């Protein structure tokens, strides 16, 4: 359960990098900055699940 | 969202049951080494046939 949660967050973090790239090709800085804040917070929840899994 | 949580917890129970089935073979050396030897010897036989061809 905690390993599949870690996989779900780590693929979602890569989907927020895809959303950040799409915001940069659109030219929307506020959406690119929100997508960075989504990556920062979701990689922290991934690290919490990885610590619990360890 | 509520019905998706029931689907999620059912698939988590399948993953825990799958992990328990894998743990029944973990450290069970006789079946673990038998499966490894069957796979290894099957690949070596396929490569021996490829070298003969």
């Amino acid at each position: 359960r905690t390993e599949q949660r870690l996989n779900q967050d780590t693929q979602e973090a890569k989907k927020w990098e895809d959303r950040a790239k799409l915001a940069l090709t659109n030219g929307e800085e506020n959406l690119a900055r929100e997508a960075l804040a989504r990556k920062k917070s979701l990689t922290d929840t991934a690290a919490a699940y990885q610590t619990q899994l360890a | 969202a509520t019905s998706a949580f029931e689907r999620m917890e059912n698939k988590v129970l399948d993953m825990e049951a799958t992990s328990q089935a894998a743990g029944e073979l973990a450290g069970f050396g006789i079946e673990n080494q038998f499966a490894q030897l069957e796979a290894s010897s099957g690949v070596e036989d396929e490569l021996a046939a490829l070298k003969a061809s």
